[PDB]
């Protein structure tokens, strides 16, 4: 019943027999919490689920005029952020003063910038430059030496407080770096409890292989959708990725749209019977979509009315509340960008990965890089107005090319399911359990009890 | 005063290989030849010895035409800076934050000012050129005999070739009507005015 | 109903300005529309008297081709208004250069304000002097029959004993210069008494072009940052088209 | 010929130690432009703390004016009864990019040359 029809696009499908040559399905690679001696069911979207959309006090709901930018928008954008991070950070650390920038002084100083790197290469530890803000140094350049710095961990982009001497107001001898302040956590109302036990689904793209566009992965994961019948999926894209081989020579015989509109009805009539609730969160490797950061989301008008109540269309980036359960998603592979350009020092063996945790967390934004990756487009307006972190989420949730894995970091949960395939191979999955623990407790409890990394 | 050979002389003519012979096809007016030779650029392909005749290959261009106008957006959203100083010619994507008067600050040199290397202008007249080039009415309006212009819609554009051409042209359409190029707000415009809000 | 609070009445003092978000060539058609019928406005001013019957004929079809707004329809005039409204606007802002573009233009939208209330029906000139933001005051019959022989002498277009059935408006002597100026009205202690024809007439064409002499002369403090690359070309080619 | 602009600081000229008809050249980041009275209004940040100029620009005009760039306003000080001490300005320049520091420094090293010869009479 592959309602996606391979045949009807292009007369060159031939299927990748080293996927249905696998032998090790439904083995568990990896788990997290209380996730031995629990089964995996759910209610099939029989019971009670609330979905909401947080962050911006306006979610984003319709396009905007996008071919249009001017140079003073994007440095009034990248000056706010700045000061307003910077205050927050002096008025949490109860600091008296900042010095400017090219004002010579012969005794320690606090100033705030943003770290930079004066070239067009990675950055190092010997081209660091610190860019002040407006209101303080009327954004002036200095150098900055960490020979004296027993710690720190630097990405271009980042706000940070610095203190040391600067005698000559051209070059600044680190001696200090504080670290960021996560945002507080958000606070369970009534009805957020109400909810006993529901667990979510989550996948990312692509759906295929590299040489073949028989989707055989999206029917292997409606099947077990069906099978498992949880309660909430959420999908992520590309669902017609552009960096496939037929699409970047146009050998496809259909219209992108229509294509994409029979992969959303395959979809949706595979997945009626389990009755879950379904979200698709769009991706910059979509084909037929706006390639503009932050994304609108989809577009289908041939829903039926039932379908209305259990299918869902959500912005790039989205902030979605499940039971009173703060969720973060984001199609963008932020660690890979993050690990390639990034820095640091450490005295002893640490977890790069937590470090870009924690860096993306402090930094209150979901894309802290700047300059963005040479393959990025930004909309600084819109990704100033539509991708601000309202709180820190209990759960986030980030799809990578780099090896899955399930970690706890200033008590947020990051998940990284991984591909669904790589290359011609199958990849993996993830489910989630949630329960909402009790409020007599001393401090506040992970909602999020089990995950497991399924293999499809 | 412009026509539209000086309007649209440095924007980049579309290209697309026949499926068919693999042979590329330079599209750069609806009408290929001049005088007697009116002929539709869709009906007949480059190669002689090639019989497909293009117009059966909609689809394929129209994905053709998605890409590369994705190309183009995302070319423009890269944002490359040349430093305006002709001894400098500093080219970065850090845009600084010690502005001017004028514009922004070369750091290499601290005389010149930058500029943006594909302004809007640019992109915007691309993509008034991909639909220009395939507005089959327009082109059969700027025919200056109208028997000559009811020749032409008799023997070769039948109502099918005006349905697949204005497919052509609204695939393009649905991009420009997002930019921000072609939209003007009043209120910014007459914010100085406030005894009648 | 946001169509006809915006637009009431075919009459306008122009005070709001725009608010919406239009396309560049609705523009740059306005601008030239609105040029266009003001030029054509001065030429039948020119050639023919204010009044009689083919200038105002020939003055109605000019409206009617332009897609203006000139008569009252219960239906369908959201888009006349809205466009004479932009237009306006916009011919504003590109006439504030020079003293000699400000007169014309002030004399040309003056012309233009005094046919249409001259098309106006009498509710409908109370409705609008309500909607508007002036004020007049009426002197009693007391008052009226106290000064009947002075007004009647001076004939403000009144003839034989017909202060009858009127009502005397008292008016500051500085707004009523257009009567004032040749001895067609009656001062006293500084104020001038007027019937209600020419009251409305030339007081309302008086406060309109004050008003419009101060907002142009406002609005010629804005195109000092208007270095928008758009719009250039336009404003270049209508200063001296 | 009009009196010399001397130079005073922002925080000098808000406290109060300026005589009136007093020609003084100060400086300071736009903040607004009211255009219906023509009135600009400056601050610069001394310390933790704000300080306010205000500029009288009826001589000036037409302007361009942007937010958030420095000015340099000579011109002469006038108290009035209900708006504090506004500036007419003669001259409004703008300056974008000035190492203010190196300004200070300039201005407190020429004074203090001025004392020193001074100091001989």
């Amino acid at each position: 019943h592959q309602l996606l029809s391979p045949s009807s696009f292009s007369p060159s499908a031939t299927p990748s027999q080293k996927y249905n040559s696998r032998s090790n399905r439904g083995e568990v690679v990896t788990s997290f919490g209380l996730a031995q001696g629990v089964s995996w069911s759910g209610r099939g979207g029989a019971g009670n689920i609330s979905l909401k959309v947080l962050g911006c006090p306006e979610a984003l709901t319709g396009s905007y005029k996008s071919m249009f930018q001017k140079l003073p928008d994007i440095r009034e954008v990248l000056t706010c952020k700045i000061e307003e991070l910077g205050s927050e950070l002096k008025e949490h650390y109860k600091i008296e003063a900042f010095t400017p920038l090219l004002a010579p002084a012969q005794e320690p100083v606090t100033l705030l910038g943003q770290i930079g790197c004066d070239s067009n290469g990675k950055l190092n530890n010997k081209s660091v430059i610190l860019e002040g803000d407006r209101e303080h140094s009327s954004g002036a350049q200095i150098p900055v030496d960490l020979s004296e710095l027993k710690e720190y961990s630097l990405f271009p982009g980042q706000v940070v407080i610095m203190e040391g001497i600067n005698t000559t107001g051209r070059k600044l001898v680190a001696t200090k770096l504080y670290e960021g302040v996560p945002l507080p956590f958000y606070q369970p109302t009534e009805e957020d409890a109400d909810f006993e036990q529901s667990m979510v689904l989550v996948a990312c793209g692509p759906y295929t292989t590299s040489d073949s566009i028989t989707y055989d992965p999206l029917l292997d994961l409606i099947a077990v959708i069906n099978h498992d019948r949880p309660d909430v999926c959420i999908l992520f894209g590309p669902f017609l990725d552009a960096k496939h081989e037929q699409v970047e020579n146009c050998l496809l015989t259909s219209p992108f749209e229509d294509i994409f509109k029979q992969c959303l009805r395959t979809i949706i009539e595979g997945t009626r019977s389990s009755g879950s609730h379904l979200v698709f969160v769009p991706s910059l490797r979509d084909v037929h979509h706006e390639p503009v950061y932050p994304q609108p989301p989809f577009s289908y008008s041939d829903l039926s009315r039932e379908d209305k109540k259990q299918v869902q269309f959500v912005s790039e980036p989205c902030s979605l509340s499940i039971n009173g359960v703060i969720f973060g998603l984001t199609s963008t592979d932020l660690l890979f960008h993050l690990g390639a350009e990034e820095i640091s020092s450490s005295s002893g063996t640490s977890d790069r990965f937590s470090r870009i945790l924690k860096h993306i967390l402090t930094q209150r934004s979901y894309y802290p890089l700047y300059p963005p990756q040479e393959d990025m487009a930004i909309d600084y307006e819109s990704f100033y107005v539509y991708a601000q972190l309202p709180v820190t989420p209990d759960v986030l949730i980030i799809p990578s090319e780099l090896r899955y894995f399930v970690k706890d970091v200033l008590g947020c949960v990051c998940v990284n399911p991984g591909r669904l395939t790589k290359g011609q191979v199958g990849g993996t999955f993830a489910r989630l359990y949630l329960r909402r623990p009790a409020a007599d407790g001393a401090e506040r409890q992970s909602p999020c009890i089990a995950v497991q990394v399924v293999r499809i | 005063q412009l026509t539209d050979e000086e309007k649209y002389r440095d924007c980049e003519r579309f290209k697309c290989p026949c499926p068919t012979c693999g042979t590329e096809n330079i599209y750069d007016n609806v009408f290929d030849g001049s005088g007697t030779d009116m002929e539709p650029s869709l009906y007949r392909c480059s190669n002689i010895d090639c019989k497909a005749s293009p117009l059966t290959f909609t689809v394929q261009l129209s994905n053709k035409l998605i890409m590369d106008i994705r190309r183009f957006i995302k070319k423009y959203y890269d944002g490359w800076l040349i430093c305006e100083e002709p001894t400098c010619r500093n080219r970065t994507r850090h845009l600084p934050l010690q502005f001017s008067r004028t514009g922004p600050l070369c750091p290499a040199c601290m005389k010149a000012t930058l500029q943006p290397e594909y302004s809007d202008k640019s992109l915007y007249t691309q993509l008034c050129f991909y639909r220009y080039i395939f507005d089959a009415e327009c082109a059969l309006e700027k025919l200056t005999t109208d028997h000559e212009k009811d020749k032409l819609k008799k023997q070769f554009f039948t109502p099918k070739v005006l349905q697949d051409y204005r497919k052509l042209k609204n695939t393009a359409e649905q991009f420009l009507s997002r930019s921000g190029y072609s939209e003007v707000n009043l209120s910014k415009l007459f914010a100085g005015c406030a005894v009648k809000s | 109903d946001q169509r006809n609070a915006s637009y009431p009445h075919c009459l306008q003092f122009y005070l709001q300005p725009p608010s919406e978000n239009i396309s560049l060539i609705e523009f740059e058609n306005l601008a030239i529309d609105r040029v266009k019928l003001l030029k054509s406005v001065e030429n039948l001013g020119v050639s023919y008297v204010k009044g009689t019957e083919q200038y105002q004929s020939k003055l109605e079809s000019e409206l009617r081709k332009l897609k203006f707004s000139y008569r009252e329809n219960l239906e369908d005039e959201y888009e006349p208004r809205r466009r004479d409204h932009i237009s306006h606007f916009i011919l504003r802002l590109a006439y504030c250069q020079s003293e000699e573009l400000r007169r014309w233009f002030i004399q040309q939208e003056m012309d233009l304000l005094r046919f249409r209330f001259s098309i106006l029906p009498k509710d409908k000139i109370q409705d609008f002097l309500k909607d508007s933001q002036l004020q007049f005051e009426a002197i009693s019959d007391e008052e009226k029959t106290l000064r009947e022989q002075e007004i009647v002498a001076s004939s403000p277009s009144l003839s034989g004993l017909k202060l009858g059935f009127e009502s005397i408006y008292k008016i500051p002597f500085a707004d009523a210069l257009d009567l004032f100026r040749g001895r067609k009205v009656y001062l006293e202690d500084g104020f001038a008494y007027v019937p209600l024809k020419d009251i409305v007439a030339i007081i309302l064409n008086e406060f309109r072009a004050k008003l419009s002499k101060a907002l142009a002369l406002t609005a010629r403090s804005l195109p000092a940052v208007q270095s928008d690359e758009r719009l250039q070309p336009l404003l270049n080619h209508l200063s001296h088209s | 010929l009009p009196k010399p602009g001397t130079y005073y600081l922002p925080w000098e000229v808000s406290a109060g130690q300026v005589p009136d008809g007093s020609t003084l050249r100060t400086f300071g980041r736009l903040c607004l432009y009211d255009m219906i009275q023509s009135r600009v209004t400056l601050m610069a940040q001394h310390g933790s703390d704000q300080h306010q100029v205000l500029v009288c620009t009826k001589l000036v005009e037409p302007f361009h004016a942007q937010v958030g760039s420095l000015y340099i306003v000579l011109g002469e000080l006038q108290h009035q009864q209900d708006r504090g001490s506004v500036v007419k300005a003669r001259v409004l320049t703008c300056v974008e990019g000035m190492n203010l520091p190196l300004l200070e420094q300039a201005i407190r090293e020429q004074r203090l040359y001025k004392q020193e010869r001074g100091g001989s009479q």
